[PDB]
DNA sequence: GCCTACCGGTTCGCGAACCGGTAGGC
DNA sequence: GCCTACCGGTTCGCGAACCGGTAGGC
């Protein structure tokens, strides 16, 4: 990391490191019962100590010049151990009672709608606002990159909570994981106590947070880099970083009428809170997504299905394709385990865009997902391994798009019929879900841009 | 936990928030707990007991609102209770309990300042260590646990976390660590404890124990 | 969280005093 | 042969000063 500007000597003297270990650590401590939720940043520029309650004006600091450079190591490693409990070097860290825990820090030639697409998916201040509702620390998280091993442990703590919640474990067991999580990931609750992770959807909410938070740091990783040479334009630099060939499907096109039909037709009767309005249609072609999908063009039963996600995620979804949840993450929220989920209805998928009356525009996908021999399920069931010969899973719903009006498209079955009753009604799903447990089975075809019309 | 706090001045150093003069040592003083601007933690705003009631604060029921009320001396509790404002068997057991509650309050206080007269802090520290007790930080708190130890008994370790239980207002709270991340939350009015064993070194133990002290359990507020 | 007045425990500084060696007087 | 006024040097006694660990304050 760089120098903390609270010292006032940020662009004057560099932060020091002895060969490998950088003399700079950001500690944290939270006790849900007491309500304390604090930070403690230590640095060696001069020694600098910062402390207070995370996400508020509560706190103070002490910049202090040393007599010498060897006295700095003495003052630094002493202050460190006094606060954290451990020595500066260690094989594995161990938390100590009421001591702190250290956090692991690390002229454009394109169409106007395509420029707006980059404008929409690379505005990171919009992604910052998106995290404000989650209560993630807004102050130093953009400059302070939280480690990958750290976030995996944060995922692991969430998965431990769901396990603890499922079999009604002790309050202390839950208290620990709630403490552990908020220590590991600094939250901003202001002057009130961190809430206990006791619910089934509270872990899901914090699981979704980590998924979104990750994609913002990924969006930064794309934006920060490349070759800054005076030749290409700023928007073109970010376009090439997406690693995809995006084209604008004209409204006069015959295939464009099919999508607008697929949008208009497959709106849910129950999801009457909003009304869609297709602003644009983009034909999308990822880098080498056809090379990996070649195997599954042999596979039968290929369907063109909807998949919605936050506008923040589309920065990463274009660059890496659709990805399955990590193995450390919790299975909560998912109906049939971790995998890429799809819907035959635009509305059901459109809810995952997370739009409001203030933020109207939203992005939804259409991918040629090779379902193949399907494993049909009625009730929710967390699966680990698929049955033999099955390449996908299907959640059977009450309403299904008319199978006698299934139009084809480039050798892909598009179920754009209106809703009718299904074959079986002993299910706990209202609409269909299509699940693939392999990132190769999906092949993204179209990216849409949708305006939502509410009534308030 | 509580908003307010009352105790005898642990030092004649702290100033009074209203009048800004030094609150003298061992004097009745009251506080209001506020959020410290300098660090993540509550801090007491100490007032002179006289000055506390002119700022405009009106504690309806001190015993349930103010912290450290039960630890005060019996006659001093009544001063707070009055100044805050400005059937046969039922009333008998009610009245006779308050008789036994005073009996227990000023029994410990007689025992407390008896040890303060005769014993130094190091003697009281080594008293607790001999009885396998955690030595607390603070002068007042040391003889508070020694007096608790002698009258009722040497507190046995906790059931799960193996820590030290401590009397706090209305119950014995566990102060140990169930884990490194979290504190233990065991609480009880009837804790486990063996008998208090004073070492041979006590030429005034016959004088202190001669103050009509028989076997009895901790009595609590209603 | 960090600052600092307070506590006990030891050292330090300096003048009184103790003391032995001595040279001028008778 | 004593006595004794004078001087250099060691000890002794006691209050000032020093100091590290810490309970209380904000
Ligand atoms: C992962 C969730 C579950 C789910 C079901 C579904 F039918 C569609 C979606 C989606 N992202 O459009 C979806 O996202
Ligand atoms: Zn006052
Ligand atoms: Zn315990």
């Amino acid at each position: 990391a760089a120098v903390d500007p609270d010292s006032g000597l940020e662009h004057s003297a560099h932060v020091l490191e002895k060969g490998g270990k950088v003399f700079s650590a950001t500690l944290g401590l939270v006790d849900i019962v007491k309500g304390t939720n604090s930070y403690y940043k230590l640095q060696l520029l001069w020694i600098f100590r910062s402390w207070g309650r995370v996400g508020t004006v509560i706190g103070s600091n002490k910049l202090e010049q040393m007599p010498s450079k060897e006295d700095a190591i003495e003052h630094f490693m002493k202050l460190y151990e006094e606060k954290t409990g451990n020595a500066w070097h260690s094989k594995n860290f161990t938390k100590y009672p009421k001591k702190f825990y250290p956090l692991e820090i690390d002229k454009s030639k394109l169409p106007k709608p395509v420029q707006d697409l980059i404008k929409m998916i690379f505005d990171v201040e919009s992604m910052k606002k998106a995290m404000v509702e989650y209560e993630i620390d807004l102050q130093k998280m953009p400059l302070g990159k939280l480690s990958k091993r750290q976030i995996q442990a944060a995922y692991s703590i969430l998965s431990e909570v769901q396990q603890a919640v499922s079999q009604g474990s002790s309050d202390s067991q839950i208290l620990d994981l709630s403490n552990r999580f908020y220590t590991l990931i600094p939250h901003d609750f202001g002057m009130k106590k961190p809430p206990l992770l006791n619910n089934a959807d509270s872990v899901q909410a914090k699981v979704e947070m980590l998924d979104n938070l990750l994609d913002i740091e990924v969006a930064y990783s794309l934006l920060r880099g490349g070759s800054d040479d005076s030749s290409k334009d700023p928007i073109d630099v970010n376009y090439e970083k997406l690693k995809t060939d995006i084209k604008v499907v004209d409204r006069d096109s015959e295939e464009a009428e099919i999508i607008r039909k697929y949008v208009k037709n497959t709106h849910a009767t129950t999801h009457n809170a909003y009304d869609l309005e297709v602003i644009d249609i983009f034909k999308i072609e990822r880098e080498g997504e056809c090379q990996r999908y070649k195997p599954f063009k042999q596979l039968h039963n290929r369907r063109l299905l909807w998949h919605g996600s936050r506008t923040t995620n589309f920065a990463g979804i274009l660059s890496q394709g659709l990805r399955i949840a990590p193995p450390e993450a919790p299975v909560t929220g998912y109906m049939f385990g971790k995998g890429i989920y799809f819907a035959d209805m635009v509305s059901k998928s459109a809810n995952y865009c997370h739009t409001s009356q203030g933020d109207p525009i939203g992005l939804i996908l259409l991918g040629e997902v090779a379902l193949g021999n399907m494993y049909e399920l009625k009730h929710a069931s967390h699966i680990s391994k698929l049955p033999k010969g099955k390449h996908s899973v299907k959640g059977l719903g009450k309403t299904t798009p008319d199978p006698s009006a299934n139009i084809s498209l480039d050798g892909v079955d598009v179920p754009l019929g209106t809703g009718i009753s299904s074959g079986v009604n002993d299910t706990s799903l209202l609409y269909n879900e299509y699940i693939v447990y392999d990132i190769a089975q999906v092949n993204l075809k179209y990216l849409l841009k949708l305006k939502f019309n509410f009534k308030t | 936990d509580k908003l307010y706090r009352v105790e005898y001045a642990k030092s004649g150093r702290a100033s009074c928030k209203k009048c800004s003069e030094s609150i003298p040592k061992d004097s009745l003083r009251m506080a209001i707990m506020v959020q410290s601007p300098m660090f993540d933690g509550k801090v007491p705003h100490w007032y002179h007991f006289s000055c506390f009631w002119k700022v405009g604060h009106s504690i309806r029921h001190p015993d349930v609102e103010v912290d450290g009320f039960s630890e005060l001396r019996w006659d001093d509790q009544q001063k707070v209770k009055k100044t805050a404002e400005a059937s046969k068997k039922e009333k008998d057991k009610d009245s006779k309990l308050e008789k036994a509650l005073k009996a227990q309050n000023d029994l410990i206080w007689n025992i407390k300042d008896e040890l303060k007269k005769v014993c130094s802090t190091n003697d009281l520290k080594e008293l607790l260590i001999f009885n396998k007790q955690q030595v607390p930080s603070g002068e007042s708190a040391i003889l508070d646990r020694v007096a608790d130890g002698m009258v009722f008994g040497a507190l046995l370790p906790c059931e799960e976390c193996s820590g030290q239980l401590v009397f706090k207002s209305d119950a014995y709270y566990c102060t140990g660590d169930v884990t490194a991340w979290t504190k233990c939350m065991v609480k009880t009015q009837t804790p486990n404890r063996k008998e208090w064993v004073t070492p041979k070194e006590f030429r005034e133990i016959s004088y202190l124990k001669k103050l009509k002290v028989k076997k009895q359990d901790r009595i609590f507020p209603p």
